[PDB]
């Protein structure tokens, strides 16, 4: 094939790309808090359809390295293609000059795929939004980057993407303080929780929350743990 | 805007006789075969006013005939042009009338 | 001019979405139902042929069951044709996966390759979609019994019990109401023939419409044995259960 | 003129002589008749500096 | 089969009545053109030895007004009183047409003929008369309340 | 019930005096005009009704036949013997008179001809062949020539009575305005410029361009400065029913531009006959074309069109058959193209002049914060910026209700934005 | 086919009788009625006949504007007919599609006649509204729920949707026996052995036994139709169905 | 009782004196003549005589005469009399005519057209808001939009704002887009004309750009006027094919309809309410800015806002005290405001068929599962998990 998909608009666009960006909006919703000391990306998962499995069903968070998370928000298909090239690239930086990846970087390559498939022919671009978080090795900032189908790339504080990602950014402007972090990083899982709680609703049957500590501590929490503080927050509000 | 209409213009002034404007899509007509009775008295004025040269502005008024189909058709236009065949058949005058004929298409 | 004839199967639409996926998925919904359950001791396939006559055999057919590896068969719902490729491919894969690391490959890994593969086609090559749908029955050590759906995006999910083809939604409601986390494939057995006779089209169920295979690890020596059930077996199994 | 029908010559000669009109002048001078060429065309949008 | 809708109604009312049947009334002739259709009630017209009338359905359009509906009433009242007759019209296109445009005169006067004869049809039941023959080169023209 | 019964029969009481006075006033007796004007107006149509000035039937002339001089006596004609010449003393007792200079071929409207003879109200130059002639009812002789056509009450109801939107509100004092004037407003205000010359004017404006850059807005705008007649015909609606009814419409609005002083006929929208003619198996498109083929032999004749000047308006040019678009009947195409930031800058000014507005704003900022608009999306952010302050319970704007309102306008309906699919014809 | 009789009973018949129940329950008005299965199943039979017991008016719309010359379109039809219905009320509005008259014009629209149907729904609404309830119901007839268009098969549009299979043997004794009341037999015929004979798949097909059967009466001059006339008007009329079917030929030419 | 007594006062005396000052006044009339009054009436009916032959004006010639058209064919140039005016004559307006000679003679003819009583309604809605269940907010912009400006046009001249035309009320199936249109149609008592879209297109060929220019013509008298346009989506996706025109023939009527929407006219007020079910299937010029000033959209009901949906529908029911209201909702996830309608329906026709007044828990589970079934949800969201 050869033919463009992808064209200039007498606007000043490509309908491809604006098309793309609603895309990651009927989509589900993930959310991104960093604490002094860790990030937490924290997804909604669905739960309408029933009989559906937990152990063996992929979760919307996929660790790239040890070090690197990365959420998706937008199709869920097409999610698989961006991630197959991470991680290969993430093994060839070890190959080629060494030392794992920092975040920066990554973010700056995956940046480069979706940039690249807004400008080639015989492709669509992907209509899938990246929320890449991490830590740099030998260091302990929290990094949290968010890519989308244009191929721009923002760090981010905090930041949402997804169904209702105007409605939950909101709510971080209010109680995410840019100045002072949440003090430890149990605050910082309050705060994740605190924000979907709002949106997705219906029981913490629903909440899925990673929190990476830095020298490489990817933990997953477990329905329990997730159902414990939703249900603090409730009752605290 | 070749001036096919401005030498047809040119020729009413030089020739002195009868000269008949005509503009196709006035010939047609809704009342059922009025338009027909058009053609015939036009042309058979040209006889009495002869010699006579026929002036004709656009012909895809009288369009073309090549319609078949069950659902419409439209022919109100190829029965007003077939009357205008008959009229340049032998049995009428044409050595007295002549007709110009002037299109884009 | 070549590009005026070009569909352009592959933009999205102002909702941000791909016509030819919806389209692709439109059409199964014609296709033979399919409904596989999870036991906790197996894996019960079975799915109700589209197409039924009394000249047609019926008795060697295997148009909706196939085998991708020795541990591992899929029931198909949609573009047969289609879908037959793709289990060529398939096979061809599994057998690569135990050729290189002498390993059985996981059930995981298999059905999200198959998964991409469908996914190509919806992100470029200018090409129609392959309309398949597949549920995976498959075992592994690791996770035990698996049970797995694509579709024609090229996305999976896990499920415990799922039905595609014609009358999902139909089938799906009624699994729910029956099942339970504790039944083996004897109560797996009554429930694939019970909502299949629910979603029928025919007066009555009968056996030659109806393919079905199981997974078993009670089978001797505690190794899995595909088994698909012949059609005289099949009648057997449908006069125990006194559907007939 | 390089394809221009004889209605569209006619154009340019109407066209000049408004162009004239605008300036206050009593003679349609030859910078006005040109100009007026430029005009009877649809492309009157002219340089953007993407032609230098 | 035409012998049985149109012969035998006359020379045999009797049975009918006995068996409890209704008698078949108005006979539609479809076919394509070129069957032998009006050559076939040729063949009735000799052989019954009734009256038999003869109409085109261009025997009731006419110049002036409303002057369609009144032949209609004049066929009619003719057969009823030299019965038991047959009428035959023989293309009755032109008629039983399935649309109107419904403004212009031509169609306005058609719509007139086409409820009157439909009317009066309903008038000559239960008479010795054998109702209206009709045939029709044509099928997918007709209205279907004749067809009813 | 006492208390309430009593007074409840004074109140039917009540009704049936009102009642009285109503049947009284409409039989002795109503009124129409002042009620003095109506009783007199009844003694004028007495004068009126004893006069034969009515009944008048109307018919129509079809031929003006000599009555002098043609041997319409034929007491000497056999063939060809008669003289041609006299029929005063062909073979007359007299010399003088005998018959009319004019007799004249009359159809009536029932159908039925008759060979009149000459009016005492009229002669022989105030008939005309084809016009409409009042007859005697009671001995048909042409009285009084009558305006020809019975046709305009379709071309009679789209003449306008002057809209007022001003010339000003059209945003800026672009070139695009200027334009219109150098072939409506000057040539016919101050011809005396171009007969120096002897330049004949231009005739035909296109405006094109996409939906919402003011070509409607400029139409009304020279409806009411221009002061001559303005027929605005929308052109959807030359199509008709029956096929050569639908070019009578626009044949018949001609006839009517011609014979009134100084016209401007306005065809908006001719996307709807306009289509380019092709030839398709199913039928043709006969019906659109052969409106559009009367338009175009009547847009340069073959005579001399008067003083009509025609504005064609359309948001597609590429639907447009090519014989239209040469110049000479369109001599002038008038680009309309969405602003830039001044341009945007002036719009916004003039729709907020009329507007509660705070010094502090400042356009500036929120016409760069609109990029690729229509004149028709920065009314909509006006509207909505009030809409906002409505809404806020505010009186006077602010330029917080502005950033408001360019931000929901804007990017909310540029998925809906006409601006895109519009401009690729333009 | 019984079972229908009384299902439709419910839903039309039951809330133009006494209105006095639905406003117990507060049960929002009855609205459209879809009925449905191959020809000659007696939809329409049973919608004349609800028609009758309900004592309510029976306006038979053809998908024709030929009739009417009083509407004489289908650009007014719709609210024109309701002024006629108000007047005549209660009416049941009986809309066919036919989908072998109006061939062309179901093709992209699922229905020239669910043109009509979804015109006249939608004033329907407001009709319970205008002076209190609904006099008019609407009855709609169709061959095949797939031709049928996704947007008058939502919820919250209609109420019900009653299927019509073809007979079973039983259904058939009963279909045939109605047939009979009005003619001739001779002792020793079982309605039960010509219910076997028949495969039929219409009830239409059934009263077509029974007319051929009495025109063999005639052709022999009996006096009365014998169980040998029903083996000579199954098989022709049997030859003449099936002929049509897989020859594909229609009545139209 | 005083109540009654002091207006009983008021209108007695003013009433009953203007009633005396009449009777006296034509009388008055009289004098100068001889009988003027009594006399204007006896030759009214003699001017006119009888019978009065309607026709139909053709055309008005100014000098105070006419053409009238008897349909019986002769055209006749009549003269204008008393009790008529000449801009109560318009072209088309039908005429009253003098017998022995032709003369205008009037009309007091009401002139009224079965034509726009199909553009009218007759009308007391069982919509009123709040049987909107939920998304309150949306109210109170539609409400800001189509019904606020005849309570107050005074916000808007003071802001200095021209109040906003248009509304498009778009989303997904079962939102309730007829719902809110009759809403706001009862409440603000203009004249509410209503016509579906589908009406639009016609059987014959061009008679699409006049049956449009009716439409606004009527809503134009009687202003101020809505003109809500149902599912205009239908004339874009079916095409009928019963109109000879074919797809060249809606594109035009299209066009006509641009014009009559907002164009030169300078009508009076109207409002125009658009429902349609897909907004990019509408052609864009169709829908562009400053015509269609605002747009409102509705997506599906929240767990929250389903509650609201159900309270206003299960209130008319009679009820047990086993119904659990709150396990309808929490089963049923992801259905429209259309299905919990449905659903009470559904509940109340089963138990009317064990022939009792009662609505159970069971009935409404049994309902719940039905309706449930018939839905057959999206291929929108097969993409995703
Ligand atoms: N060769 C020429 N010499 C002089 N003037 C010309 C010449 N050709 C065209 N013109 C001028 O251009 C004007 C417009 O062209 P005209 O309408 O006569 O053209 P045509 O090709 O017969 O068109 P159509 O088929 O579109 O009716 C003429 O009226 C005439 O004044
Ligand atoms: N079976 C037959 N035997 C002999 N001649 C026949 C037969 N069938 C038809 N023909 C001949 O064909 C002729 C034409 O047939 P006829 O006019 O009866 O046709 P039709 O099908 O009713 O068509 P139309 O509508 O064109 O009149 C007959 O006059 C006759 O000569
Ligand atoms: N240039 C402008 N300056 C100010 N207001 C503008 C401008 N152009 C358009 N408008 C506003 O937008 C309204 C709608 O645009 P208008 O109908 O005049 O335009 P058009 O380009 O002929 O559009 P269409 O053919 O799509 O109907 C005008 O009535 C006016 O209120
Ligand atoms: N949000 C809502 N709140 C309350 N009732 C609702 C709501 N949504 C739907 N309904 C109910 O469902 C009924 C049917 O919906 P309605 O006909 O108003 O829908 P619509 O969105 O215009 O759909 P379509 O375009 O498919 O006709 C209403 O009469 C009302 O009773
Ligand atoms: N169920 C039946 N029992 C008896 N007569 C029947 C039955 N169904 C149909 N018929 C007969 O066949 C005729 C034609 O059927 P009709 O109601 O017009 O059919 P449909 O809409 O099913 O095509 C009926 O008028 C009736 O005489
Ligand atoms: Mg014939
Ligand atoms: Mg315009
Ligand atoms: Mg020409
Ligand atoms: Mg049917
Ligand atoms: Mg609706």
């Amino acid at each position: 094939y050869d033919r463009a998909l992808s064209i200039f608009s007498p606007d000043g666009h490509i309908f491809q790309v604006e098309y793309a960006l609603e895309a990651v909006k009927r989509g589900t919703c993930a959310v991104g808090v960093k604490g002094k000391n860790c990030v937490v990306l924290g997804c909604e998962r669905r739960s309408t359809l029933k009989l559906q499995d937990t152990r063996i069903t992929p979760s919307k968070v996929s660790k790239i390295d040890s070090h690197v998370v990365l959420s998706f928000s937008g199709l869920n298909a097409d999610s698989r293609i961006l991630i197959e090239k991470a991680r290969v690239e993430a093994q060839s930086h070890r190959l080629t000059l060494e030392d794992p990846v920092t975040v920066e970087y990554l973010t700056r390559y995956v940046a480069g795929v979706q940039q690249r498939y807004t400008q080639s022919g015989g492709v669509r671009p992907f209509g899938v939004s990246t929320l890449i978080a991490g830590f740099d090795p030998r260091d302990d900032e929290p990094k949290l980057y968010q890519t989308e189908p244009s191929g721009i790339y923002s760090s981010w504080s905090a930041q949402t993407i997804g169904r209702n990602s105007k409605t939950v950014r909101e709510f971080l402007e209010k109680n995410y303080d840019r100045k002072e972090p949440p003090a430890t990083v149990e605050e910082c899982v309050k705060l994740t929780v605190r924000s979907l709680l709002e949106v997705v609703q219906t029981g913490a049957k629903n909440i899925e929350i990673t929190v990476v500590k830095p020298d490489s501590d990817i933990v997953a929490l477990s329905s329990e743990e997730i159902n414990q503080y939703v249900t603090q927050i409730e009752q605290e509000k | 805007g070749t001036g096919k209409t401005l030498l047809a213009r040119a020729c009413a002034a030089q020739t002195n006789a009868t000269f008949l404007k005509l503009a196709a899509p006035q010939l047609v007509q809704m009342y059922i075969g009025e338009g027909a009775k058009l053609v015939r008295d036009a042309f058979a004025l040209a006889k009495e006013k002869a010699p006579t040269i026929i002036f004709i502005d656009e012909l895809d008024a009288i369009g073309t005939k090549r319609f078949d189909s069950e659902k419409s058709g439209d022919r109100e236009v190829q029965r007003t042009m077939l009357e205008l065949l008959n009229q340049l058949d032998g049995f009428s005058s044409d050595d007295r009338v002549k007709v110009l004929a002037a299109t884009n298409r | 001019g070549s590009r005026r004839y070009d569909s352009r199967t592959t933009i999205f639409s102002p909702e941000g979405r791909l016509y030819q996926v919806e389209y692709a998925l439109e059409s199964i919904s014609h296709a033979g139902t399919a409904i596989g359950i999870m036991a906790s001791d197996g894996i019960v396939l079975a799915a109700e042929r589209k197409v039924t006559s009394t000249l047609l055999e019926q008795d060697t057919s295997t148009e909706k069951l196939y085998k991708l590896n020795d541990k591992i068969a899929v029931a198909v719902a949609g573009l047969t044709a289609d879908a037959e490729i793709l289990i060529n491919t398939a096979r061809i894969h599994a057998q690569n996966y135990l050729k290189t690391y002498n390993e059985d490959i996981p059930v995981e890994i298999l059905v999200r390759r198959l998964s991409d593969i469908k996914q190509g086609y919806t992100q470029h090559g200018g090409l129609r979609p392959f309309g398949v749908s597949f549920i995976y029955a498959g075992y592994d050590d690791r996770y035990g019994y698996q049970l797995y759906t694509s579709n024609p995006s090229g996305n999976y999910t896990g499920w415990k019990a799922i039905s595609v083809g014609a009358n999902t939604s139909a089938a799906q409601t009624l699994l729910q109401m029956d099942y339970k986390d504790d039944m083996k494939v004897d109560d797996a057995i009554e429930l694939a023939l019970k909502t299949l006779s629910k979603t029928t089209d025919s007066s009555a169920l009968t056996y030659d419409r109806l393919e079905f295979a199981t997974i078993r690890k009670g089978a001797n020596d505690g190794e899995v044995y595909q088994k698909i059930f012949k059609p005289q077996e099949i009648k057997d199994i449908l006069v125990k259960t006194g559907i007939t | 003129t390089d394809e221009f029908n004889g209605a569209q010559l006619k154009a340019v000669t109407v066209e000049a002589g408004m162009i004239a009109l605008r300036n206050g002048q009593s003679s349609v001078k030859h910078e006005d008749f040109v100009e007026g060429i430029s005009e009877v065309q649809a492309r009157k949008s002219k340089s953007v500096s993407f032609y230098a | 089969e035409i012998r049985e809708a149109v012969e035998l109604p006359l020379v045999q009312a009797d049975l009918y009545e006995q068996i409890g049947i209704d008698p078949p009334r108005g006979v539609l002739l479809y076919g394509p053109p070129g069957t032998g259709k009006t050559m076939l009630v040729k063949a009735v017209a000799n052989s019954t030895k009734a009256a038999f009338i003869r109409v085109n359905g261009s025997e009731f359009v006419h110049k002036y007004l409303g002057e369609g509906p009144r032949m209609v009433r004049d066929v009619f009242r003719l057969a009823r009183e030299n019965a038991p007759s047959i009428i035959f019209i023989d293309e009755v296109d032109s008629i039983a047409t399935k649309r109107f445009d419904a403004q212009t005169g031509s169609d306005r006067e058609v719509q007139r003929i086409l409820i009157e004869l439909l009317t009066q049809m309903d008038g000559f039941d239960q008479s010795t008369n054998v109702k209206v023959i009709m045939a029709t080169n044509r099928a997918d023209t007709l209205d279907p309340a004749l067809l009813r | 019930a006492a208390p309430y019964a009593a007074k409840l029969k004074q109140t039917e009481n009540d009704l049936k005096d009102i009642e009285a006075r109503i049947k009284e006033k409409a039989g002795v007796k109503e009124s129409d005009t002042g009620l003095a004007p109506s009783h007199l107006w009844d003694i004028m149509g007495d004068r009126q009704r004893l006069g034969e000035e009515h009944p008048l039937q109307v018919a129509r002339c079809t031929k003006i036949i000599k009555g002098n001089g043609e041997s319409d006596e034929t007491t000497t004609d056999n063939n060809n013997s008669g003289n041609s010449n006299s029929n005063s003393n062909q073979q007359s007792t007299d010399a003088d008179e005998d018959d009319e200079d004019a007799k004249y071929v009359i159809n009536l409207k029932q159908i039925a001809k008759f060979v009149v003879g000459l009016g005492e109200r009229v002669s022989p130059t105030d008939i005309e062949e084809g016009m409409r002639v009042g007859v005697d009812r009671s001995k048909y002789n042409i009285e009084l020539p009558l305006p020809p056509r019975i046709d305009p009450s379709v071309t009679m109801m789209t003449v306008e009575e002057k809209p007022d939107v001003t010339y000003s509100d059209v945003g800026g004092c672009k070139d695009q305005i200027e334009k219109l004037r150098e072939v409506v407003e000057l040539p016919l205000l101050s011809p005396e410029r171009f007969a120096t010359l002897g330049i004949d004017p231009p005739k035909g404006i296109l405006l094109y361009g996409p939906p919402g850059t003011g070509k409607t807005l400029c139409a009304r705008a020279v409806a009411n400065r221009t002061d001559a007649t303005f027929i605005r015909v929308i052109g959807s609606e030359l199509v008709q029913k029956y096929v050569g009814e639908g070019a009578r419409m626009v044949r018949e609005l001609f006839e009517m531009a011609r014979t009134k002083k100084a016209c401007i006929i306005f065809f908006d929208e001719i996307d709807a006959v306009g289509g380019a003619r092709f030839d398709d198996g199913a039928g043709g498109d006969n019906e659109v074309q052969r409106t559009m083929l009367e338009l175009i032999t009547q847009l340069d004749g073959f005579d001399p069109r008067g003083n009509i000047k025609v504005m064609f308006a359309t948001n597609r040019p590429n639907t447009l058959d090519p014989a239209l678009l040469r110049p000479g009947r369109i001599d002038r195409k008038v680009e309309f193209s969405l602003p830039d930031l001044e341009g945007r800058a002036n719009i916004f000014r003039i729709h907020s002049k009329s507007m509660s507005v705070e010094r502090g704003i400042r356009w500036e900022l929120i016409s760069r914060l609109c990029p690729n608009s229509t004149g028709a999306e920065l009314r909509s952010v006006c509207t909505e910026a009030g809409m906002f302050a409505i809404r806020a319970r505010r009186k006077v704007a602010t330029e917080k209700d502005f950033l408001k309102a360019v931000d929901k306008v804007i990017s909310g309906y540029k998925k809906f934005s006409s601006t895109s699919r519009y401009m690729q014809y333009n | 086919l019984t079972k229908q009789i009384k299902e439709i009973k419910e839903v039309i018949e039951l809330p133009v009788k006494h209105p006095e129940l639905f406003e117990s329950l507060g049960i929002a008005q009855p609205k459209g009625v879809i009925l449905y299965g191959p020809p000659g199943t007696g939809k329409t039979l049973l919608a004349r006949a609800v028609a009758h017991h309900t004592d309510c008016k029976f306006i038979r719309v053809s998908g024709a504007e030929l009739v009417q010359k009083y509407i004489g379109e289908g650009s007014r039809m719709v609210r024109e007919l309701f002024v006629m219905a108000r007047e005549h009320a209660p009416s049941i509005i009986f809309m066919d599609e036919i989908d072998s008259i109006g061939s062309t014009r179901v093709e992209g629209s699922g229905g020239g006649d669910s043109e009509v149907q979804r015109t006249m729904l939608e004033l329907l609404n407001q009709l319970d509204g205008f002076e209190t309830s609904k006099n008019i119901k609407i009855i709609m007839a169709t061959n095949r729920l797939d031709i049928l268009d996704p947007a008058l098969l939502r919820p919250g549009r209609i109420d019900r949707k009653i299927e019509f299979p073809p007979p079973s043997v039983a259904a058939r004794a009963e279909i045939l026996r109605i047939h009979s009341r009005k003619m001739n037999l001779t002792r020793g015929i079982n309605l039960r052995k010509v219910a076997e004979k028949m495969n039929g798949c219409s009830g239409a097909d059934v009263k077509g036994v029974c007319t051929e059967a009495g025109m063999y009466a005639l052709r022999e001059r009996r006096i009365h139709v014998t169980q040998e006339d029903f083996e000579l008007a199954v098989g022709k009329v049997m030859n003449k169905n099936q002929e049509t079917a897989i020859s594909v030929a229609k009545l139209f030419k | 009782t005083r109540c009654k007594l002091k207006l009983l006062r008021m209108e007695r005396i003013k009433d009953h004196l203007l009633l005396e000052e009449e009777f006296v006044s034509n009388s008055e009339i009289l004098k100068p003549f001889e009988k003027k009054q009594e006399e204007e009436k006896k030759q009214l009916e003699e001017i006119r005589g009888n019978p009065l032959s309607i026709g139909t004006l053709e055309e008005i010639i100014d000098d105070d005469h006419a053409i009238v058209t008897s349909p019986t064919m002769p055209d006749y140039y009549v003269s204008i009399l008393s009790f008529v005016d000449k801009e109560l004559l318009e072209p088309g307006c039908s005429v009253l005519l003098h017998h022995k000679t032709m003369s205008i003679v009037g009309v007091l003819q009401d002139d009224a057209d079965p034509m726009v009583s199909v553009m009218k309604m007759d009308k007391s809605p069982t919509e009123s808001y709040s049987d909107i269940g939920g998304l309150e907010s949306q109210i109170q912009e539609i409400k800001e939009s189509v019904e606020l400006p005849l309570t107050h046009p005074e916000l808007y001249e003071e802001m200095g704002i021209k109040p906003p035309k248009g509304v498009i009320l778009y989303g997904a199936p079962g939102t309730g887009k007829t719902l809110l249109a009759k809403a706001v149609a009862n409440q603000t008592s203009a004249t509410f004309l209503r016509i579906v879209g589908s009406e639009l297109i016609q059987k014959y060929l061009g008679d699409g750009p006049r049956l449009c220019r009716q439409i606004f013509k009527v809503a134009g008298e009687n202003a101020p006027s809505i003109v809500f346009i149902d599912e205009i989506d239908a004339i874009g996706t079916k095409r009928y094919d019963s109109n000879s025109g074919g797809e060249r023939e809606i594109q035009r009527t299209m066009l006509e309809l641009l014009n009559q929407l907002d164009g030169f006219d300078d009508r009076g007020d109207v409002k125009v309410i658009m429902a349609t079910n897909k907004i990019e299937t509408l052609d864009p010029a169709l829908i562009r800015p400053g015509r269609i000033d605002r747009k409102i959209l509705f997506e599906n009901p929240d767990l929250s806002t389903k509650k609201k949906i159900l309270g206003i529908h299960t209130s008319k029911m009679n009820l047990s005290e086993d119904v659990n209201l709150e396990t309808l909702v929490t089963t049923k996830d992801d259905l429209s405001g259309a299905d919990i309608q449905a659903m009470c329906t559904e509940a109340g026709l089963l138990a009317l068929r064990e022939r009792r007044m009662q609505v159970t828990a069971e009935d409404f589970k049994q309902a719940k599962e039905r309706v449930m079934k018939n839905k057959v949800e999206e291929n929108l969201e097969g993409l995703y998990l």
